């Protein structure tokens, strides 16, 4: 009744790849930050730009839930002006990114004996992503200098790599899941408040 | 949080007889299930991982198996080396958690404790404080009851007691109970008195003094 | 072979911080996960933290996410655990341990020796050494080691040489802070005229050590 649905992208039963990082747009509602602060495994609550408790006596044009699903080790890249795989092939964020981001294990949900292979990131890319860019190609990557005309092998690769998340994996190398909320207040009346 | 539950706390066995240890999940462990064993005042030594894989070096005797929530620690024939505690753990899940652990100790035939009692010396008396001791020499089993009369009024919340490690030429267990008061406390009272209820005795024995 | 070693323990009193360290040898370190276990005396074993093999992921048990850091230093083969706010709970032997998945050991394999971290309001204090003096064919007699902080002791009767029939028994915490121990041992009743019986009593942490003879009253 008037809540934003944050259960909705947290709850979530499955998340979506890195690469196809999934987004629901939320404005129109009562936003409850409260019910964020309950979840006690969280690995990353990091904020940029404002502050966690300011958070519910602010209004916003707009609110935008980025979820996905990386390893560990990659969850330092989800940050203004980080680099590396995640940052530079997969989801990036702006070097003026006003939001928060929030990352939490997720080894039981998303890890299997013998493999997780649904969850994919891009390993190959021509030039880095821009900030909030989703790159769904799968085109063959031509790192040689014959082109590849969509068949795969030497020099021409498949831009696309599976995690394979294991329930024995180290910690670095578990799934964890991944929201990325950023907050819009441009040249319109804001319609997103706490309360 | 995966709760880890040991069965038994405590398993009394005889060198040669094949020893069963239980660890059983609240939930489904997903990763990994290891037993470990560990000796008075040294690390754990990983056993078992992966519920069934044995670890590089470790006798062939032991054996592990089970999933889901049920798991089994099995020692085919015991060596005198052998008799330690055993805890199993789960990777996977976090926190990571440790079951609270299997005492395995030497069976042998039932002992009666030797009692004894020590009233305070003078010279602890001149600092101010009493300490009464009860001594029971060389009994088994482990589980032996000591309770404290004074003027014979049962003694509660006022006495400590210690244990030794199960003795490697007898099998046997010692027990020390102090009970500690103050020297106007001590001056109050005449009979200090230890009653010993144990497996080996057929009633209670009391060794007593006046002080 | 394999080493992992602790140090950087010790008493510290409550609110305090201490940095446990750990140096590994014997395999590649920059390449392992590692992990704090801790054991309270009596108590079993207890998940403290973890560290992935690049330092990037951590996690901590409950009872001490906010107070305790674990990092690591792969150049040098060091782990560290920053332990602040301590309190009476924290009192433990700490493990240093290796989660071996890499070489496809799906469990700690690999443990060093452990580092005693005692938190506690109590002063260093040397012990009192009283005597338990004897009084049917076997007498019993012994010392009894009061009020000393922290552990150890170590005891033995006649510098060494009597060992039979001798029951030195684990230290009990009392109620003011302080520990108590008590070691006895059983002689026949003849000798207790003609033989002298004294016990050893040394502590370390307060460069403590007595000699006391045991005599019937
Ligand atoms: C969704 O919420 C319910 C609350 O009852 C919880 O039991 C369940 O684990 C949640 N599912 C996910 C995928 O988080």
């Amino acid at each position: 009744t008037n809540l934003c649905p944050f259960d909705e992208v947290f709850n979530a039963t499955r998340f979506a790849s890195v690469y196809a990082w999934n987004r629901k747009r939320i404005s129109n509602c009562v936003a409850d930050y409260s019910v964020l602060y309950n979840f006690a495994p969280f690995f990353a609550f990091k904020c940029y730009g404002v502050s966690p408790t300011k958070l519910n006596d602010l209004c916003f044009t707009n609110v935008y839930a980025d979820s996905f699903v990386i390893r560990g080790n990659e969850v330092s890249q989800i940050a203004p002006g980080q680099t590396g795989n995640i940052a530079d092939y997969n989801y990036k964020l702006p070097d003026d990114f006003t939001g928060c981001v929030i990352a939490w294990n997720s080894n039981k949900l998303d890890s299997k004996v013998g493999g997780n292979y649904n969850y994919l990131y891009r390993l190959f890319r021509k030039s880095n992503l821009k900030p909030f860019e989703r790159d769904i190609s799968t085109e063959i990557y031509q790192a040689g200098n014959k082109p590849c005309n969509g068949v795969a092998g030497f020099n021409c690769y498949f831009p696309l790599r599976s995690y394979g998340f294991r329930p024995t994996y180290g910690v670095g190398h578990q799934p964890y899941r991944v929201v990325v909320l950023s907050f819009e207040l441009l040249h319109a009346p804001a319609t997103v408040c706490g309360p | 949080e995966i709760v880890l539950t040991q069965s038994p706390a405590t398993l009394s066995l005889s060198p040669g007889e094949g020893a069963s240890l239980s660890c059983r999940a609240s939930q489904t462990v997903i990763g990994s299930l290891a037993w470990y064993q560990q000796k008075p005042g040294q690390a754990p030594r990983l056993l078992i991982y992966g519920a069934s894989s044995r670890a590089t070096g470790i006798p062939d005797r032991f054996s592990g198996s089970g999933s889901g929530t049920d798991f089994t620690l099995t020692i085919s024939s015991l060596e005198p080396e052998d008799f330690a505690v055993y805890y199993c753990q789960q990777y996977g899940n976090w926190p990571l958690t440790f079951g609270p652990g299997t005492r395995l100790d030497i069976r042998r035939t039932v002992a009666a404790p030797s009692v004894f009692i020590f009233p305070p010396s003078d010279e602890q008396l001149k600092s101010g404080t009493a300490s009464v001791v009860c001594l029971l020499n060389n009994f088994y089993p482990r589980e032996a009851k000591v309770q404290w009369k004074v003027d014979n009024a049962l003694q509660s919340g006022n006495s400590q007691e210690s244990v030794t490690e199960q003795d490697s030429k007898d099998s046997t267990y010692s027990l020390s109970s102090t009970l500690t008061l103050s020297k106007a406390d001590y001056e109050k009272h005449k009979v200090y008195a230890c009653e010993v209820t144990h497996q080996g005795l057929s009633s209670p024995v009391t060794k007593s003094f006046n002080r | 072979d394999v080493q992992l070693v602790e140090s950087g323990g010790g008493l510290v009193k409550p609110g305090g911080s201490l940095r446990l360290s750990c140096v590994a040898s014997g395999f590649t370190f920059s390449n392992s996960e590692m992990h704090w276990v801790r054991q309270a005396p009596g108590k079993g074993l207890e998940w403290v933290s973890v560290i992935s093999e690049s330092g990037e992921t951590t996690h901590y048990a409950d009872s001490v996410k906010g107070r305790f850091t674990i990092s690591r230093d792969n150049a040098n083969n060091l782990l560290l655990l920053q332990m602040n706010s301590l309190r009476a709970d924290d009192t433990a032997v700490y493990y240093c341990t290796r989660y071996n998945w890499n070489n496809r050991v799906y469990a700690l394999d690999s443990w060093g020796q452990g580092v005693v971290v005692t938190v506690s309001s109590a002063s260093t204090k040397g012990p009192s050494v009283f005597p338990l003096a004897p009084s049917g064919g076997t007498a019993a007699l012994g010392c009894l080691v009061k009020d000393y902080f922290p552990e150890p002791v170590t005891v033995s009767w006649n510098s060494g040489a009597l060992t039979s029939g001798v029951h030195t028994f684990p230290a009990v915490l009392q109620s003011s802070g302080l520990y108590s121990l008590s070691s006895v041992v059983t002689v026949p009743s003849s000798s207790l005229g003609t033989q002298t019986y004294i016990c050893n009593v040394n502590h370390k942490p307060s460069n403590t050590k007595v000699d006391k003879k045991v005599e019937p009253k």
